[PDB]
């Protein structure tokens, strides 16, 4: 303008959006244990 | 055309409705998932075993 104040207006772009917070329950494996030797005993089957 | 139309505003109105994204549609829908075997998967088989 006369004063040096523009005519057309500037741009005001539209900012970077809040994103959502994500995070992962990941999960392993341990297997089953492996069945130990039987050994006989020498009571009867009530007693042990 | 007009069906494919009246389709995608019915599941993206639903979509909105259940505030679900097309990604959670797509891995409750989907045929196209990962073949490989994942800990939750082996802890399936031995306990179910």
């Amino acid at each position: 303008t006369i004063d040096g104040q523009p005519l057309s207006l500037s741009l005001y772009a539209t900012p970077a959006d809040p994103s959502m917070l994500l995070s992962a329950a990941i999960t392993a494996s341990q297997g089953g244990g492996d069945l130990p030797h039987a050994v006989m005993p020498m009571y009867r089957f009530p007693v042990i | 055309l007009t069906q494919l139309i009246s389709f995608l505003f019915q599941c993206t109105q639903w979509l909105t409705t259940q505030k679900w994204s097309v990604s959670d549609v797509f891995l409750m829908t989907t045929d196209n998932y990962s073949t490989v075997l994942t800990p939750d998967i082996e802890n399936l088989i031995t306990t179910l075993s």
